[PDB]
RNA sequence: GCUAAAUACCGGCACGAGACCGAUAGUCAACAAGUACCGUAAGGGAAAGUUGAAAAGAACUUUGAAGAGAGAGUUCAAGAG
RNA sequence: ACCCGACCCGUCUUGAAACACGGACCAAGGAGUCUAACACGUGCGCGAGUCGGGGGCUCGCACGAAAGCCGCCGUGGCGCAAUGAAGGUGAAGGCCGGCGCGCUCGCCGGCCGAGGUGGGAUCCCGAGGCCUCUCCAGUCCGCCGAGGGGCACCACCGGCCC
RNA sequence: AGACUAAUCGAACCAUCUAGUAGCUGGUUCCCUCCGAAGUUUCCCUCAGGAUAGCUGGCGCUCUCGCCCACGCAGUUUUAU
RNA sequence: CUCGCUGGCGUGGAGCCGGGGUGGAAUGCGAGUGCCUAGUGGGCCACUUUUGGUAAGCAGAACUGGCGCUGCGGGAUGAAC
RNA sequence: CGAGUAGGAGGGCCGCUGCGGUGAGCCUUGAAGCCUAGGGCGCGGGCCCGGGUGGAGCCGCCGCAGGUGCAGAUCUUGGUG
């Protein structure tokens, strides 16, 4: 009944198939595993954001804002645009004799 | 030999609908001629939502409609839902908007002829908004499903709010160990 | 046996459960009989009205 | 016995005739129409095959 | 449907999908739920967390019966009527209402949203919620029990 | 013997089944194409007395 | 609902013929033989299908009235053509072209009235 | 202390139906099947359907003692004896 | 006929032409079924509802052991409401003012009534120029900087019930 | 002598329960197209087996590229540390 | 601007509101995300690095590739060169 | 762009047998089967055509339903070397 323990022989091609899925970017990090008074100060400050403050700050901003020549000649002659007087002279133009 | 890459070759994005309803089947055959010629990404959006299943169109209860066209700038465009429209009675004002849906439920039929409002279904709509002119596209609760709270990372480890599978509700239905701390642990 | 997430079932099927089934197939006779059993009551009576 | 959608069935329960999925339903009518085909984008004919 | 199965796709091939090297048996880990506690925990716990064990007192020939209260929130308050007598409500007239019975639907405690409507109104039921009870003050409505 | 044989199905979908079968006799190019021979008959329903 | 008809009886009608090859569409007013949207003729308000003339000699053309809808005794009329080869070429495209009455299938008509005076004509 | 009903019936007496099986299937048994035959016995328990429309089942001639054949005939067919 | 290639198939197996096993040769028979239950997925019907599944009505009409109907047959099942061992309780806030030392602080009156931030298909407003003399004028197609109300959904904050 | 007890004995024979159980051997019936691995972790009276992850397949969904600078990603370098 | 935490200090620090400039190494690519689930759970060989052995076509590993799961051309022939 | 064991999906105008539908289908002027140095089609599953045998029923297409597809089990029964 003899067999083999531990080799992480064909564990580095199977970790690679689909990839080390590195997760690196996101926003508003999860806010659990806070120190708690730091916690219990800004639940407060959240709460007089609405109440304490319309005319103060809006109005604040309110005064603030109230506060405040050869082959450069050619592409001109090929251009898409800016080019329909440069056939003023081999269709329509000035030249001749 | 080429790759050293794999092969994810083939997407399993659905192309025709599994659905062989004839009435699905010619809306399909008119909105396929217009999502190709018309420089437009409304109508492919719903293009899409025409192939899609049955899950993946949830149905607008009536006020989520009402809700999301009194906001603002939006009292003048139209509604378009691909899916089934149903009623709520939590409501009581019903204003005239327009709505455009497959298969509006019948109680929601007379509630919006009551208000004054106007119908539509997509052989309508295409001659009014080819390109989806004035159109609000919406759509339901996809993850509002009974079924998606069953779905996280597993039923125990940190509590994941899981909704696990069970007989019936009650005591003596997995309470004792794992669901508390004094019997042994509490995940 | 049991395997991904899936809910404990335990049917009541140890005990063989194989001679003792009754079937229904004798359904639309018993409602056969059962009209013609009240409708044989409804004329033997009289004027007297069945589930009189 | 099936009624008209815009009356009941005066014979059956609760059934009105169930409502639609198109109302109307000519493909061909639909898309030679002026509003669609002022609003589509142009046709596209020619086939470019393999260029040695 | 057999002509539509996974059987009748698999003939021809030997082992009929269930493996050369496992061999599909008879029941290999056993019957039904055996071993929960012993070689099945990374199963039972981990998917069915709280199988084993007691909890809490019992109580013998439990009814369903005495126990019998259907609820209702005050979203649903006004479907019991036909909403012809909202608008003869709604008429203006004074603060005449309607009773609104909710024992008749089936219901007997009025549990409690937010958002009810303005016109005055009387519920006659057998349980009330506070907060259903402080909704219903709001509109300046009434609030009868029946017993 | 207690193969599931009988199968049940919903009251509203039978009747929109006979809804449907309904309607499909009402066009001469469905039932021609079902094999029947109309090819000199009446105009299409056809209402024949109730004195027949 | 010319394309409702269509989306019932594209499969599942009767004489629809699949042996060997391609359907075969062998219904009685049609001029190709394909099981097609275009070569149907019990769907199209409008249709056009050519016979043989059991008089013996001719070709016979069938055309369905366009007023009288659902009522398939009336629903056609038909008249037959006996004529030197040539004539009774162009007054098939006569009857077709200078009428907006189907305008596609122009080619069609005429090579199985084509078609159906040589296997007549010895 | 007694008492009909609706309920139950893979035995028995008649009976109709089948998205069934069609002779190595279906009952073990389509047939002289619980039989032939094995075991002292308790018990075990098989196989075996198909001529033709009709017997018209090949009179007679001819080798061998006959089996078996060549001629002949009956049959739409003896490539159904 | 000949050149070159060429070990006998299933099977376990790290490995089978194996001095491993089964396989004389043909014909027929022959092995993932059915019932229940749960779960996801998908088609269809209805939609805060749904379901006749058990019964009754049709005349007793071959197919009818079918089908059709009920609705003061919706009893009930499953769902709409949760949490607690249990007694039990059981889910609306936002805006403009007022009263007290207007504070670690709660209450009084109107007015809409499901919060917010970042992302966010689609839709709308679009400065701006673009097409034969020139002015002079409205439709118009397409491009469009930037801006706007923002779906589904995800990440996060606030709130409410036990 | 563990012998003999109907060619059967360190517990006869016959029929039922019984199609007993098996993590163990052997077999598992048509083609084509696509995708295509594992023998490792942890725990189990676990060591010829399962549970769980890993690996595999399928079914979807939400978006972006079609036009002096994109968004995002990595078995890679470069520059810092 | 808020704070009910901090505090000689209008200070510390978070949070919220409004305004102002997109261009911040090379390289390659379309990415993101959810469900269900088979099979697997006896491994083996090779360059270098390695532990027990006198040594092994031995026993145990690390890193990578392969045989297994895979034919073809070379090594006469062969699972791995 | 194409390898593929275990494995999972998809397409099949591939075959067998039974059921509603349709083919104004088919046939004692020869159906099923079976044989065939006969003519072909399909990558393939398998089919169509001719000839020979036999002598009474059978097949297409759309749906429905399987006790539905063999070289293997010291396969069962039958049969011959
Ligand atoms: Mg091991
Ligand atoms: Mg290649
Ligand atoms: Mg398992
Ligand atoms: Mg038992
Ligand atoms: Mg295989
Ligand atoms: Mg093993
Ligand atoms: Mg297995
Ligand atoms: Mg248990
Ligand atoms: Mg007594
Ligand atoms: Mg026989
Ligand atoms: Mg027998
Ligand atoms: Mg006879
Ligand atoms: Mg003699
Ligand atoms: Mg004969
Ligand atoms: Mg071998
Ligand atoms: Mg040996
Ligand atoms: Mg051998
Ligand atoms: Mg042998
Ligand atoms: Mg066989
Ligand atoms: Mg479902
Ligand atoms: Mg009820
Ligand atoms: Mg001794
Ligand atoms: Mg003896
Ligand atoms: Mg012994
Ligand atoms: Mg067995
Ligand atoms: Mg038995
Ligand atoms: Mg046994
Ligand atoms: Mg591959
Ligand atoms: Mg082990
Ligand atoms: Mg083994
Ligand atoms: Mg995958
Ligand atoms: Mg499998
Ligand atoms: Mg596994
Ligand atoms: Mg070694
Ligand atoms: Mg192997
Ligand atoms: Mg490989
Ligand atoms: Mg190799
Ligand atoms: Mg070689
Ligand atoms: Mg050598
Ligand atoms: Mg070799
Ligand atoms: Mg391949
Ligand atoms: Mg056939
Ligand atoms: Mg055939
Ligand atoms: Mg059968
Ligand atoms: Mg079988
Ligand atoms: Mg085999
Ligand atoms: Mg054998
Ligand atoms: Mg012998």
């Amino acid at each position: 009944a003899k067999s083999k323990n531990h080799t992480t022989h064909n564990q580095s091609r199977k970790w690679h198939r689909n990839g080390i899925k590195k997760p690196r970017s996101q926003r508003y990090e999860s806010l659990k595993g806070v120190d708690p008074k730091f916690l219990r100060n800004m639940r407060f400050a959240k709460k007089h954001n609405k109440k304490g403050l319309k005319k103060m700050q809006a109005n604040n901003a309110k005064a603030m804002s109230a506060r405040a020549r050869k082959l450069d000649r050619l592409a001109y002659i090929a251009h898409p645009k800016l080019g329909k007087r440069a056939r003023a002279r081999i269709a329509k133009g000035l030249r001749l004799c | 030999g080429v790759d050293i890459r794999h092969n994810k070759d083939r997407k399993v994005r659905r192309k025709e609908p599994k659905s062989q309803d004839i009435y699905l089947r010619l809306l399909v055959k008119l909105y396929r001629f217009l999502a190709r010629r018309t420089n437009s990404t409304f109508n492919q959006v719903v293009l899409k939502r025409l192939f899609m299943s049955r899950t993946n169109r949830p149905p607008l209860s009536l006020s989520r409609m009402i809700r999301k066209m009194k906001l603002p700038g939006r009292e003048n465009k139209t509604a378009v839902v691909v899916g089934t429209i149903t009623d709520d009675v939590r409501v009581q004002e019903v204003p005239k908007l327009k709505v455009c849906a497959l298969r509006v439920t019948s109680r929601a039929r007379s509630r919006i002829l009551r208000a004054g409002g106007k119908i539509l279904t997509f052989d309508q709509l295409a001659l009014d908004s080819p390109k989806g002119c004035g159109t609000v596209l919406l759509s339901g609760p996809r993850k509002g499903r009974e079924v998606y709270r069953h779905f996280g990372k597993a039923p125990g480890t940190p509590h994941s709010h899981t909704k696990p599978y069970v007989r019936s509700k009650g005591r003596k239905f997995e309470r004792a160990r794992g669901r508390r701390a004094s019997r042994g642990y509490k995940n | 046996a049991p395997s991904r997430n899936g809910m404990v079932l335990k049917p009541h099927f140890h005990k063989d459960w194989q001679r003792r089934v009754a079937t229904w197939f004798n359904q639309p006779a018993r409602k056969i009989r059962r009209r013609k059993a009240r409708q044989a009551k409804a004329r033997r009576i009289a004027p007297r009205p069945a589930s009189g | 016995l099936y009624g008209t959608w815009r009356k009941a069935a005066s014979l059956k329960s609760n059934y009105n005739l169930p409502m639609h999925k198109m109302i109307n339903t000519d493909l061909s009518r639909i898309l030679k129409s002026p509003e669609i085909q002022r609003a589509l984008r142009a046709p596209r004919k020619k086939i470019h095959r393999r260029v040695l | 449907p057999s002509r539509l199965r996974k059987t009748r796709k698999l003939r021809g091939h030997v082992s009929h999908g269930h493996g050369r090297i496992g061999k599909h048996r008879k029941h290999p880990g056993g019957r039904g739920n055996a071993g929960g506690l012993h070689h099945h925990r990374i199963n039972f716990d981990k998917y069915h967390p709280g199988y084993f064990g007691k909890v809490g007192m019992k109580h013998y020939h439990l009814k369903r019966n005495q126990s019998f209260c259907p609820t209702v929130n005050l979203d649903k308050l006004w479907t019991l009527v036909s909403e012809q007598t909202r608008v003869n409500a709604a008429k203006n007239k004074t603060g005449a209402a309607p009773i609104i019975d909710v024992v008749r639907s089936g219901y007997y405690k009025v549990l409690g949203k937010g958002k009810l409507p303005k016109q005055p109104v009387i519920v006659k039921a057998k349980f009330f919620s506070r907060r259903a009870e402080e909704k219903i003050k709001s509109v300046g409505g009434a609030c009868v029990l029946v017993a | 013997t207690w193969r599931r044989w009988h199968r049940r199905v919903n009251t509203t979908q039978k009747r929109y089944a006979i809804c449907s079968a309904l309607a499909a006799s009402a066009l001469p190019a469905l039932v021609m194409s079902k094999g029947h021979r109309i090819e000199e008959v009446p105009e299409l329903p056809l209402v024949v007395e109730d004195k027949v | 609902s010319a394309h409702l008809q269509w989306m019932v009886v594209r499969n599942c009608s009767s004489f629809l013929i699949k042996r060997n090859k391609q359907t075969y569409s062998t219904e009685p007013n049609n001029l190709k033989a394909r099981n097609s949207f275009r070569y149907n003729g019990l769907i199209h308000r409008k249709t056009v299908g050519v016979e043989p003339a059991a008089d013996g000699k001719g070709v016979v053309v069938v055309i369905k009235r366009r007023s009288g809808q659902r009522k398939p005794a009336t629903s056609y009329v038909r008249t037959t053509i006996n004529k030197n080869a040539r004539a009774t070429l162009s007054s098939i495209r006569h009857m077709i072209r200078k009428n907006k009455y189907r305008p596609d299938l122009r080619m069609a008509a005429i090579r199985r009235a084509s078609a159906i005076l040589r296997s007549q004509k010895p």
